């Protein structure tokens, strides 16, 4: 893994093009997140 | 270590925890190749991890960071999806976890958008789909994500091009 950016703990990845694209999010220490929540699921066939 | 505990759909927790999955669908700039074409999910089931050494290395971590940023953790809930997730509830997560050529560099990397997540439930661009009828777009096979208390502390703020 890398490090991240020097003084920050994570990088927030924001689209700047589609607009409707929310962020995404970067962490390079496994002790910075916890699955808090499974969610088993299948994706549906438009109507 | 790790328990699961699953939530009833009549309770407010797994009706939230659901809202934020279908509400966060999005269109995709592949057209669905990876993640395939739907507008909202059939979820089977939600079930809460319960792993006291794992949330003890996460809250200690927690503290830390929050001790870093003006006492700020900067605690997000985000989704997560991955061909990994058996080993990421009982185990946690960890550098064999990470995007080694993701856009921002090798680390894990987690979505605002459920439908950014479900494209890697079964590896990168939806591998080669789902195990049995190699769909990346199957209806059939169930999914799971993860829905994940991040810690970002101070974050640096990338613009991408998407
Ligand atoms: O898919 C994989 O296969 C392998 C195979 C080997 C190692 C790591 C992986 C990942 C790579 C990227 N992974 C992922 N990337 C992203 C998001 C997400 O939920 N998961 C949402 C934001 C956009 C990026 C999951 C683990
Ligand atoms: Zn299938």
């Amino acid at each position: 893994m890398a490090h991240s950016p020097p003084g920050h703990h994570s990088v927030t990845g924001r689209p700047s093009v589609n607009g409707l694209a929310l962020a995404e999010y970067v962490i390079y220490r496994g002790e910075q997140a916890y699955p808090e929540y499974l969610i088993t699921y299948q994706i549906m066939r438009p109507e | 270590g790790t328990i699961l505990i699953d939530l009833s759909p009549d309770d407010k927790e797994f009706q939230s925890v659901e809202e934020e999955m279908q509400s966060t669908v999005r269109e995709h700039r592949d057209g669905g190749h990876a993640g395939g074409i739907f507008n909202r999910y059939n979820i089977l089931k939600i079930q809460k991890v319960c792993n006291k050494k794992l949330w003890e290395r996460y809250t200690h971590r927690r503290k830390e960071v929050s001790e870093e940023n003006h006492n700020h953790a900067n605690e997000r809930m985000l989704f997560h999806g991955s061909p990994f997730v058996n080993a990421i509830i009982h185990k946690g997560f960890d550098e064999r976890h990470a995007y080694i050529g993701g856009m921002f560099g090798a680390g894990i990397y987690f979505a605002e958008n459920s439908s950014k997540s479900n494209q890697y439930v079964y590896g990168i661009g939806g591998g080669t789909g789902c195990p049995v009828h190699k769909d990346r777009s199957c209806y059939i096979c169930h999914r799971q994500l993860l829905f994940c208390r991040v810690t970002l502390g101070k974050s640096f703020l990338q613009f991408s091009a998407m």
